[PDB]
């Protein structure tokens, strides 16, 4: 028995039971289900992880990465949504604060003394 | 246009954050902006106190300095370093208590959630300050003393604010806890209702006791039956009738039925051919009483012959068994029949560690590369039989899973003939520990440890094997003997400059040995030539009369040029008039002074240079 998903877009996908079974959210609804949340390019990937290294399919641009963890969201993947995520904080590890704000597109909205209130913070755990 | 980042739901910024475990990234996120600051308070785990808390700068910090999620605290490290910390001894009794419960208060408020701390602990009027605001969920406690037992304190009082008022608590941590074994014996045998819920259980004792005795350890194992990990030194000497021999062991195992985690070691002096009071018959016995067992560390320096027949037992008494650590158990696998024995047969092991094995031969290494398919890690220390074409066979078998070796004062293992033996996992090793002993990358190698005798030079290494070692982020070194050289001779720190990503090393003279200074300046010539040096651990020589173990200037003038010092921790002390220099590394912002060995010396200006460390405009 195979489960018939509808993207965004309008288009269906047939998936096996056990593949659909993964999202938690898929679970809970008791032709086929409908997401109004997740696009097809966005959905296709999900499937496609859900066939069941991972550092491969993570080797996305930032954009679809973010996409990724909205969906995984809505969806309820936990694996996902872990894997996903911490890409994220694999891009935050090693960068200087404006390289952070620089991959990310971050306004800088600490006033002077607020930044120094942070770092004045920061001073009290060893790194 | 917008930041993808922050236009996520915040629960989801926060899931993200909470996988970031590098602590400047962590930082330098919350400097990034006012939401990633919010979900970097909301999501930290855990954090080691740095500074003073006393000090207005800690207790005036703003509502913001909060951290809801924190379970870990550790306070161990505090300044100054190893002073009492919110003690009721006086060094006016209501306003010392009333500045303790406010510290305290604030403590709580910072860190609401608290589930497992380190304190240092120099009496125990400390714990009866801090336990009464997280005594409700403090699952994890360790203790830090390296300072001498308080002489007037009744039997057991170090314990008892832990044991009457935490009823959440479940693991002890006292490996670095001084305190005689009759205190632990007193606190764990009187406190029923706190002492049967426990699971976890460190006595090392700041390795500075002759080991727990019979009379001792059967009564803390009755005492607890619910203990999963137990980790012990022991009095194994046979010739004081309360050793720890084959009843002691199975009384241990019956009082403590399930046991996944045991090692049992033997304290030694320098100043060994006799046996232990344990016997195979013994040892069969006792792995019968212990089914679930998977971390068994026995290491003794009196010997267990025939061992064979007990490491049968273990393998068929205890199927979950997986680390494997001895010392002095002989017979451990002779290779001399048709059908693998001993410790061949132990297929489930992940790891073997055999030390002081007499009879262990090349044989044998091949035998245990066949039988136990599994092994990530193998060890052998003082094994004086085994030549390098035995480690070539095994490294061989175990190219699929063998990670992690180390070979210690092997008398047929000298270190180019070692190396060249590991050349069928050289791609593949991850770890590597060894002595050196003087007469095509290494791919996968993230972390060496070596062992010098004092005055050998680190140089002959190079040519030796280690020429290549593309990943290399953190260094071990390890120096022994009698100090008490040619005066252009160096150590050679400098010959380390050709590996890449050198971040971290551990430079340990303490057991090396005016006279001093030459040596501090033939160990630390060159360091200033590792370019990525970040993190530097140094443990400068013991005279043999003074209480103190200096850094003295030529030590300093060398460690001042390392630009690229992010951390430097000195495991002794210096003179104030020397602090100033470090404050010329750029980017210096974690340096203290730990005296983290017993015993450590009653301190009576290290609070003003924290501030002028503090001051400077380092990058975050």
């Amino acid at each position: 028995k195979k489960i018939v998903l509808k993207s965004s877009d309008g288009e269906s996908f047939e998936v096996e039971e056990a593949v659909a079974l993964e999202s938690q959210t898929i679970a809970h609804m008791v032709n086929g289900v409908p997401l109004p949340n997740v696009t097809s390019k966005i959905l296709a990937k999900v499937i496609e992880y859900c066939k069941r290294w991972d550092a491969d399919f993570m080797k996305i641009d930032q954009a679809t990465l973010f996409e990724l963890i909205l969906a995984a969201n809505y969806l309820n993947i936990k694996n996902l949504l872990d894997l996903t995520c911490q890409t994220v904080a694999d891009m935050i590890k090693g960068k200087t604060p404006e390289e952070i704000r620089t991959t990310f597109n971050i306004k800088n909205d600490f006033t002077p003394e607020e930044e120094e209130e942070v770092r004045r913070e920061n001073q009290w755990a060893f790194e | 246009s917008s930041s993808a980042i922050l236009d996520l739901p915040e629960p989801l910024l926060l899931h993200i954050l909470s996988f970031l475990t590098d602590v400047r990234s962590r930082h330098r996120a919350a400097l990034a902006c006012g939401r990633m600051r919010a979900a970097e308070r909301a999501t930290r785990s855990e954090l080691s106190l740095r500074g003073d808390p006393r000090s207005p700068g800690f207790l005036f910090l703003s509502h913001a300095f909060r951290f809801p999620a924190l379970e870990h605290l550790d306070l161990s490290l505090v300044s100054p370093w190893g002073h009492p910390l919110l003690s009721s001894v006086p060094p006016h009794p209501e306003a010392i208590s009333e500045q303790n419960a406010f510290i305290a208060a604030r403590l709580a408020g910072c860190f609401p959630a608290v589930t497992s701390l380190a304190v240092y602990c120099r009496d125990p009027t400390t714990l009866a300050n801090l336990t009464p605001h997280w005594q409700a969920s403090l699952r994890r406690v360790k203790l830090v003393r390296w300072h001498q037992r308080p002489p007037t304190l009744p039997d057991g009082a170090d314990l008892e604010p832990l044991l009457e008022t935490c009823a959440a608590l479940r693991e002890l941590d006292l490996s670095e806890f001084y305190c005689w074994t009759e205190d632990v014996v007193r606190a764990l045998t009187t406190h029923p209702s706190a002492t049967a819920a426990l699971t976890h259980l460190d006595l090392g004792l700041a390795a500075a006791t002759d080991g727990f005795k019979s009379s001792e350890l059967g009564p803390i194992a009755a005492s607890c039956p619910n203990l999963r990990k137990l980790v012990a030194p022991c009095l194994f000497n046979p010739r004081f009738s309360d050793c720890v021999g084959d009843d002691a062991l199975l009384s241990l195992a019956t009082s403590c039925p399930r046991l996944t985690v045991l090692r049992l070691s033997e304290p030694f002096e320098a100043a060994q051919r006799e046996e232990a009071a344990i016997t195979v018959a013994g040892l069969v016995a006792f792995f019968a009483a212990l089914p679930a067992l998977e971390d068994f560390t026995m290491d003794l320096q009196h010997n267990v012959l025939e061992a064979a027949p007990a490491m049968e037992a273990l393998a068929r008494r205890c199927p979950r068994i997986k680390f494997l650590t001895l010392g002095s158990f002989q017979g451990l696998c002779k290779a001399s029949w048709l059908h693998l024995d001993g410790v061949a047969v132990c297929g489930g092991l992940e790891s073997l560690y055999m030390k002081n094995c007499q009879d262990l031969t090349d044989a044998s290494l091949a035998a245990i590369g066949r039988g136990c398919r599994r092994l990530a890690k193998f060890g052998i220390h003082g094994c004086d039989l085994v030549t390098s074409a035995g480690i070539r066979r095994l490294a061989f078998t175990l190219r699929p899973t063998l990670k992690e070796v180390t070979v210690l004062h092997c008398r047929l293992l000298h270190t180019a003939e070692c190396l060249t033996a590991l050349s069928p996992i050289r791609d593949r090793i991850e770890s590597l520990e060894i002595n050196c002993v003087w007469n095509g990358s290494w791919e996968m190698l993230r972390s060496l440890s070596l062992w010098f005798s004092a005055g050998q030079l680190l140089s002959p290494l190079i040519s030796a094997g280690l020429d290549s070692c593309p990943v290399l982020e953190e260094i071990s070194i390890k120096v022994e003997g009698d100090c008490r050289p040619a005066p252009r001779t160096i150590f050679g720190l400098s010959d380390l400059a050709g590996f890449p990503v050198l971040a971290k090393m551990k430079l340990d003279l303490s057991e090396a040995v005016m006279d001093l200074s030459l040596w501090e300046r033939f160990y630390l010539h060159g360091i200033e030539s590792l370019q990525t040096l970040y993190e530097l651990d140094y443990w400068p020589p013991q005279d043999k009369d003074v209480h103190h173990r200096s850094l003295t200037l030529p030590a300093v003038g060398l460690i001042q040029r390392c630009v690229g010092l992010r951390k430097l921790f000195i495991h002794g002390t210096t003179h104030e008039h020397f602090m100033t220099f470090f404050l010329s590394i750029p980017n210096l912002r974690d340096m203290q002074l730990r005296e983290d060995y017993y015993p450590a010396p009653e301190n009576d200006s290290w609070l003003r240079f924290e501030v002028q460390l503090n001051s400077r405009q380092i990058d975050d």
